[PDB]
RNA sequence: UGAAGAGUUUGAUCAUGGCUCAGAUUGAACGCUGGCGGCAGGCCUAACACAUGCAAGUCGAACGGUAACAGGAAGAAGCUUGCUUCUUUGCUGACGAGUGGCGGACGGGUGAGUAAUGUCUGGGAAACUGCCUGAUGGAGGGGGAUAACUACUGGAAACGGUAGCUAAUACCGCAUAACGUCGCAAGACCAAAGAGGGGGACCUUCGGGCCUCUUGCCAUCGGAUGUGCCCAGAUGGGAUUAGCUAGUAGGUGGGGUAACGGCUCACCUAGGCGACGAUCCCUAGCUGGUCUGAGAGGAUGACCAGCCACACUGGAACUGAGACACGGUCCAGACUCCUACGGGAGGCAGCAGUGGGGAAUAUUGCACAAUGGGCGCAAGCCUGAUGCAGCCAUGCCGCGUGUAUGAAGAAGGCCUUCGGGUUGUAAAGUACUUUCAGCGGGGAGGAAGGGAGUAAAGUUAAUACCUUUGCUCAUUGACGUUACCCGCAGAAGAAGCACCGGCUAACUCCGUGCCAGCAGCCGCGGUAAUACGGAGGGUGCAAGCGUUAAUCGGAAUUACUGGGCGUAAAGCGCACGCAGGCGGUUUGUUAAGUCAGAUGUGAAAUCCCCGGGCUCAACCUGGGAACUGCAUCUGAUACUGGCAA
């Protein structure tokens, strides 16, 4: 079981989450399996805010994975 | 390879142990060279089948008795 | 501090001309330089080798008003860029968004420029602008505002600008104030202030 | 141990008092087995053996016991009769 | 793409060599001084003891229940007139306690102990693995109970104990039995729990049976994951620790452990380990890494990350997928507290605070907003994780404390040959601007999801449910009086500290006179002190500066990179020689060393290159490189090593 979930590492009053894949029986920002990619809510298209690694995940899925409310909806928020 | 480390016998005062000694070169990185480092260790053999200051072929293993994960698999030979 | 101490009393201290809170009008009349800075400062010393790189340094670093830590800073910014970093780190000190503006002849002075990074006067693009150290990108858009050239200062501060060289990396406007950091500064562009030798001994240290 | 959660020493103390018995039969009832191994009583090896099959296998499916102990336990106890009777 | 040197022995000189300084840095502390904002960091010492508050529970969609709340109804009142009040009642939301599950082994903290079968790194095999997820099948029919509860009863409490009664996804049979377990085969054997939503056709003495959906439940084999286990190498110091070791080392056969194993046991052998450094002692959490550095290296291991250990001290097992369990349990011990003195309670190395200790380290803060975590079928709750605020220049960084112009070079000092010179364009004076702060007014973004509906070409009852999908609507903001922006007067409110003999940038004047005292080092000072004290002036840094401690550098100053040893420190008094190190030459071979490519692997962050995002930078961040390594695979054969000739 891994689950992949967002951790943000960015500097005060400025978060910048990132899409990593865990387990939940660890720390948000500690021990990390592999990355997924990001999710800066700060970006406004000035910058890309994303890195997608849609197949990665969809092997992980398979793999067990469990998903958040967030980093489920965010594969959303860009469908394909 | 079954991790083999062509050792040299050093102890045949029991039965299904013999002791080998067996050298890599290990170097420092501030004396900047390699010497030789040899190391005895604790093989389980099938019964005695050499004399000592034997040239064999050793292997590692499963663990079977207390240190031991190392097995012979042939004397090469008594002499040089 | 920002220093912004007794200026020109720095100029008398190491007998070199600067226009940093000169006139053009008063060039050493009805001023003076070097005659004594203290009551020393008529006699000359030889000086020790560490002796010409402290003075020297101090030439460079008020001609742009640059503090130590800041100069650090410069130092390892300009050896991480691939160049020669005598020309980098001089180039990175006429980065400085107040002498850039200075050159394009926005300023008075060096000084006076910075006076208007101060307040929002200065902007790059859309964007206002007040942070001085900022290194400014190839082919910027260093305009003033609006409601900044309606301002008494701002209009006096073209005048005592002109009839300067305004050394050309840059373009220097009147229709919009807007120009272009449009190429970098480089050794062609220094205008004798070739005294990279001195401060990247000091700094090596 | 003001805590809410420190009812659970109660729940624990339920379990101790089960998990007890059930090691306890089972203790038993395979040196019952043993009995017949080195006393040599060739017969009563295998009819004591079969007695408590199931008994040691059912706790191990639950968990009391669980799977892979109970596993060895079978090997070793059956091995004896083997080469005995 | 990158490496600085100077002083200090001599009357003078060059070496040799110790010492010092210049530098960067640090969880820094202290003194003096103090404008902000941003970001980061903030009990290292007694692993000392703690007042007080809080951080571990949550599910009624598992229960038996109804204590409260809120509603429904029934009798009744009040007769606030058909409405409020009252008793009754699980009827419905909903939920106390109690059973029961799952979490409570996570996260959070700390480095005492631990030089190692602990870590790190790389391999490896005789392992196990709940929640997750794939695949196949199953889940049949019963029973005896026990908390609660009730009625008592023991105690001052703390805390219990009886008797009767009862529930389950509780417990335990019995039934069933593979790709299952044991077994050579033959054979034998082992499991459960169903709950909800909804409904047409039948059935209910009307709670339900029925069907359907859905999730869950049991098993077995997988996958992914976590966790044990073994091996080799690397891991700190000290040989004024050289001998050590009986479950000690190994072999047999029992037992045990999830599994291998003296783990443990019976017997048998007499070895095993050690200067290639065992064992023993001191010291220390260990690593990624960090700092410094030109690199190599050294020192170091704070915050951030991983691992290990520890949880009042000592110790132990139980449960469970997992613990040798911080806020579990039990025992002992020293503490502390309660007490009706009979007997009991607890454990801040969690957050915040307290005293103490120390040179030193912050609020008994706020919050469920966001992110994450726990449970749950969902709502939701729980969260000192976290996100924020407060307090602190602790540091890094950004910007400001003014701009221009301004000389009969103003008074006022100071020095002076008494002509001035110096302070000094400095100030005033003139024209100019209000950042930042302050006040008043606007104002983004971090917020999507969920929640109330509808759309499905799902599943089935033919459009339920549930899930799915977009759509539709009303909201979700703790920070916060917000990032930011607008306006408002008026330079307004915002510079100091150290040093100036030489090293080393920066001189004069008095006061004192080997006295006073200074002092990083070399040294000053016994009457024109460029070195003291004060002043005038100046130099460098700057909201910080200095001083100290401490690390590394410089220092090639212990030299692998990178040293000497004739006389400066420094060749054993001299031989022989085991181990160790080294190996003339020719052919052949091997390919271990080695080189190359290949493949894994070298976590992330830190670092580095290019490049973005915060008004810029600090910081944050994307991709790539580095990741100095290690192993394996396949190749190469000059050298190196091995063998043969």
């Amino acid at each position: 079981m891994v689950t992949i979930r967002l951790a943000r590492h960015g500097a005060k009053k400025r978060p910048f989450y990132q899409v990593v894949v865990a387990d939940s029986r660890n720390a948000r920002n500690g021990r990390f399996i592999e990355r997924v990619g990001f999710f800066n809510p700060i970006a406004s298209e000035k910058e890309e805010g994303t890195r997608l690694d849609l197949d990665r995940i969809a092997h992980w899925v398979g793999q067990g994975a469990t998903i958040s409310d967030r980093v489920a909806a965010l594969i959303k928020e860009v469908n394909k | 390879k079954i991790r083999t480390l062509q050792g040299r016998v050093v102890s045949d005062k029991m039965e299904k142990s013999i002791v080998v000694a067996i050298e890599r070169f290990v170097k420092h990185p501030i004396y900047g060279k390699f010497i030789k480092r040899t190391t005895k260790l604790h093989v389980h053999d099938e019964n005695n089948e050499c004399g000592i200051g034997d040239v064999v072929e050793i292997r590692e293993c499963r663990p079977l008795s207390k240190t031991k994960s190392w097995t012979l698999v042939r004397v090469v030979e008594k002499a040089v | 501090a920002r220093y912004l101490g007794p200026k020109l009393k720095l100029s008398r201290r190491e007998g070199t001309d600067l226009f940093l809170k000169s006139g053009v009008r008063a060039i050493d009349t009805k001023c003076k330089i070097e005659q004594a800075p203290g009551q020393h400062g008529a006699r000359k010393p030889r000086l020790s080798d560490y002796g010409v790189q402290l003075r020297e340094k101090q030439k460079v670093r008020r001609i742009y008003g640059v503090l130590e830590r800041q100069f650090r800073n410069y130092y390892k910014e300009a050896a991480r860029l691939k160049g020669n970093t005598g020309e980098n780190l001089l180039a990175l000190l006429e980065g400085r968004l107040d002498n850039v503006v200075y050159r394009m002849g926005f300023g008075a002075t060096r000084a006076e420029a910075r006076q208007l990074v101060s307040h929002k006067a200065i902007m790059v693009n859309g964007r206002v602008v007040n942070i001085a150290s900022y290194q400014v990108s190839p082919n910027d858009v260093v305009s003033i505002r609006e409601k900044a050239k309606k301002q008494s200062r701002v209009k006096a501060a073209l005048e005592l600008a002109e009839q300067r060289e305004k050394p050309t990396w840059l373009e220097v406007d009147a229709g919009k104030m807007e120009g272009t950091f449009k190429r970098k500064p480089e050794r062609s562009d220094l205008s004798a202030d070739i005294n990279e030798h001195l401060i990247v001994e000091l700094y090596s240290k | 141990n003001i805590k809410s959660a420190k009812k659970r020493a109660i729940q624990s103390e339920k379990a101790r008092k089960h998990n007890a018995s059930r090691r306890s039969m089972m203790r038993t009832f395979i040196k019952k087995v043993y009995a017949a191994i080195e006393a040599g009583d060739k017969a009563a090896a295998q009819k004591a053996f079969n007695e408590m099959q199931p008994i040691v296998d059912r706790q191990a499916a639950k968990g009391l016991i669980h799977k892979n102990k109970a596993a060895r336990h079978k090997a070793n106890l059956t091995a004896q009769i083997n080469k005995l009777a």
